[PDB]
């Protein structure tokens, strides 16, 4: 079964290992989709998601079953909820989730309550990244349009709310993007590098599944 | 996300060869555009889409449009790359050899054959649908070149103002060429100020020295040169070429380098590499990135004031040496106390598909910095262009078009390039005060 | 003597293991509790 392939689909699936190029594509063909998903109720249809998402997964590699086994689904309660609802925690945007049906015999090892950390860290990452991409979208629409550096009449203006809000979003990216580079570095990248050297000459494949889900906990237990 | 790579002037032209030779032997390309990777396995980590195009053939063509008025030195390129570069992406303007090292004759010759540059260009856009900026290989000093990259800088601000548009531009040496060659380059300064979105410095005598010494042959041939932009080009490109979680896009760097439109010069820096042991540990490396004998330009400067410095360290690396170089660069830089004292680090993974590079297992780093040692060259340029103008009156005799009906437009086109970068450096040097951004607080 | 005052390091880590161990005890009995008993 070549369970390390296996393990680095996941990893860039529901991790965003070395696939930040996949994840930020899809996001951006559909910023749109996703602000009009989140703004409005659970019964405005979002099947033109579903068949951008089915779509960019027949695009796919037929190989990578991980990919071409995943799916999409929309929730009834928020990130924030969810987490209220499993860990002691007080919080209608982010109901999106993935999934994967895990098969024989693969379901032995994968089991689903590593599933659902992963589907909880997927949508933490999809937060983040769509954040990020938020920012990045307001740095070029602010760098880009000819009004935003255009200045004139006695300004007054482009020092006074240009030159404060451009600082405001620099503000911001030096404290989302370095947030994100030190969970990606101290937590991520450690634990995907404990993760690849563990597996080398393994004894117990419980001890492996034990090893993940000790990962999944400190990940959480951060 | 697409880029498209534009070489101008015979530099252009051999820094693209330089370049393009580099990223083919680290995407596995070689010289024949075909992969050189085998059929078996698909899984890749890189991204040659925004670089190169990939045919039916499975052969990747270089995302890129060479423009010159001198046909020799693309047709070596050709000559060197054989059934690399595709044929249809040459434009030599079929006007024969160069002629005339004044940005006259050479924004002329952008300005006649726009059409066909312009038509190029959209067949190379309308290829693929996610586009998102071009790159420009030219050097200010070379008057065709600064004319060239003048007149498409013009066209891509009035044909696409939603791409950003960057460019890389090297100043010339300490020589005697300059009483004209600064002329160009403030000619183009000029729209540098105006359409440039981002631009990239570089001093050639500095250039030249830093080769010299890294070389071990003190005549430095301009190859080598090219082949240091080469390598620190495909250095900040690495991020984009292997990109895992964090950095994919040109936008962000520049969102997190360049802080407004009005500033958006930096200065590179790249150490140690080769062009065979590991001696500079990461700690080192920075140490060593914020010498002023690692930097690609003349630093001069004691004491430059940092406004927004971000970095890229290639090779595998412990945050530990990380945060402590951090801390001791933050005892070090000074940053103005209105702005921010921010500091970003990108790992960049090394390619398997690339061959070793001397000194193996040598951590590098490469960092941009934004600082008032790039409007000191501007000084010493623009200063050498006010003696030579406002001394002698030789300008009026090396025209061509518009500029050569009439000289005095050409007196005041040159007034006024003079007066932007006045601007421009005192906005850059207001900067370094705490009182820049007084209308606020 | 005196009784030895219980170490630093020790309660450090004990109270580490035991909000770990509570946190994955309840994240454990909130997926699906798996442990049973039948008859
Ligand atoms: N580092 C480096 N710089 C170069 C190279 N070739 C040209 N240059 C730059 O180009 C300047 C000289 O001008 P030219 O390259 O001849 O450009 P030009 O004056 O428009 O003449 P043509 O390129 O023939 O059209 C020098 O000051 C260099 O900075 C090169 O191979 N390496």
């Amino acid at each position: 079964y070549d369970l390390i392939n296996v393990l680095k689909h996941l990893q860039q699936i529901f991790l965003g290992y070395q696939s930040g190029h996949n994840v930020l594509k899809f996001l951006t063909k559909n910023m749109g989709e996703l602000t009009k998903h989140y703004r409005n109720d659970n019964n405005a249809n979002y099947d033109k998601l579903l068949q951008n998402f089915e779509l960019e997964r027949q695009s796919e590699n037929p190989n990578n079953l991980m990919r071409q086994l995943l799916m999409i689904q929309f929730d009834t309660e928020t990130l924030p909820q969810v987490l209220s609802h499993y860990l002691q925690i007080y919080p209608a945007i982010y109901h999106l989730k993935f999934d994967i049906n895990i098969p024989y015999p693969l379901n032995i090892i994968i089991s689903r309550t590593c599933m659902i950390k992963y589907q909880i860290i997927l949508r933490y990452q999809l937060v983040l990244q769509y954040h990020s991409r938020l920012l990045d979208e307001t740095w070029m629409d602010l760098n880009k349009t000819p009004s935003w550096k255009y200045r004139g009449y006695s300004h007054t203006v482009k020092r006074r709310i240009v030159r404060a809000t451009r600082v405001l979003h620099a503000k911001m990216n030096h404290f989302i993007k370095t947030i994100m580079e030190y969970f990606n570095q101290n937590v991520i990248d450690k634990e995907v590098y404990s993760l690849e050297k563990c597996y080398r000459n393994p004894t117990l494949a419980v001890a492996i599944q034990n090893e993940l889900e000790g990962g999944l906990t400190n990940i959480m237990t951060n | 996300g697409e880029i498209i790579t534009l070489q101008a002037g015979q530099c252009g032209n051999h820094v693209g060869k330089f370049l393009w030779s580099q990223l083919a032997k680290e995407h596995a390309i070689g010289t024949d555009g075909l992969s050189q990777l085998p059929d078996s396995s698909t899984e890749r980590d890189d991204d040659t889409k925004p670089f190169f195009r990939e045919n039916s053939r499975n052969k990747f063509t270089p995302r890129a449009i060479m423009m010159d008025s001198e046909p020799s030195v693309i047709a070596d390129v050709e000559n060197t790359f054989r059934g690399f570069f595709d044929p249809r992406n040459t434009w030599v303007a079929s006007d024969g050899a160069s002629a005339g090292n004044s940005w006259a004759n050479g924004y002329d010759i952008g300005t006649r054959n726009q059409d066909d540059i312009l038509n190029k260009i959209d067949k190379e856009i309308d290829s693929t649908d996610n586009f998102e900026g071009f790159q420009l290989l030219h050097s200010v000093a070379g008057g065709t070149g600064s004319g060239l990259g003048s007149n498409l800088l013009e066209a891509l601000c009035d044909r696409y103002p939603k791409k950003i548009l960057t460019t890389y531009s090297v100043f010339p040496a300490r020589s005697s060429e300059v009483v004209v060659q600064s002329y160009n380059t403030i000619l183009a300064l000029r729209r540098l100020i105006e359409d440039s979105d981002a631009t990239v410095v570089f001093d050639n005598a500095s250039l030249l020295n830093i080769s010299g010494k890294v070389f071990r042959n003190p005549n430095i041939d301009l190859q080598h040169t090219n082949q240091l932009i080469s390598t620190i080009i495909s250095s900040v490109t690495n991020s984009i070429r292997f990109p895992s979680y964090m950095y994919s896009s040109m936008s962000s760097i520049y969102s997190t380098l360049i802080p407004s439109p009005e500033l958006h010069f930096l200065s590179p820096s790249f150490t140690p590499f080769t062009s065979a042991h590991k001696g500079h540990s990461s700690y080192d490396v920075m140490l060593d990135l914020l010498d002023p004998s690692n930097s690609l330009v003349s630093t001069a400067m004691n004491n430059p004031t940092y406004f927004n410095v971000y970095n890229t360290i290639i090779g595998n690396v412990e945050p530990r040496q990380i945060s402590r170089a951090m801390t001791k660069l933050q005892q070090r830089i000074k940053f103005p106390s209105w702005s921010s004292s921010a500091m970003h680090v990108n790992i960049g993974r090394r390619s398997p598909y690339l061959p070793l590079q001397p000194n193996e297992n040598e951590v590098s780093g490469m960092m941009l910095s934004n600082m008032s040692t790039v409007v000191n060259v501007f000084e010493n340029a623009c200063n050498t262009f006010d003696k030579v103008f406002a001394k002698g009156a030789f300008l009026n005799n090396y025209n061509v078009g518009d500029l050569f009906q009439s000289m005095q437009n050409v007196q005041d086109e040159f007034a006024e390039s003079r007066e932007v970068v006045q601007s421009l450096m005192e906005d850059y040097v207001a900067a370094e005060q705490d009182s820049y951004l007084d209308d606020v607080l | 003597d005196v009784p030895m005052s219980q170490p630093l390091k020790e309660q450090e880590v004990r109270e580490h293991q035991m909000k770990k161990e509570r946190f994955d005890r309840a994240l454990e009995s909130k997926l699906l509790g798996k442990r049973h008993i039948t008859y």
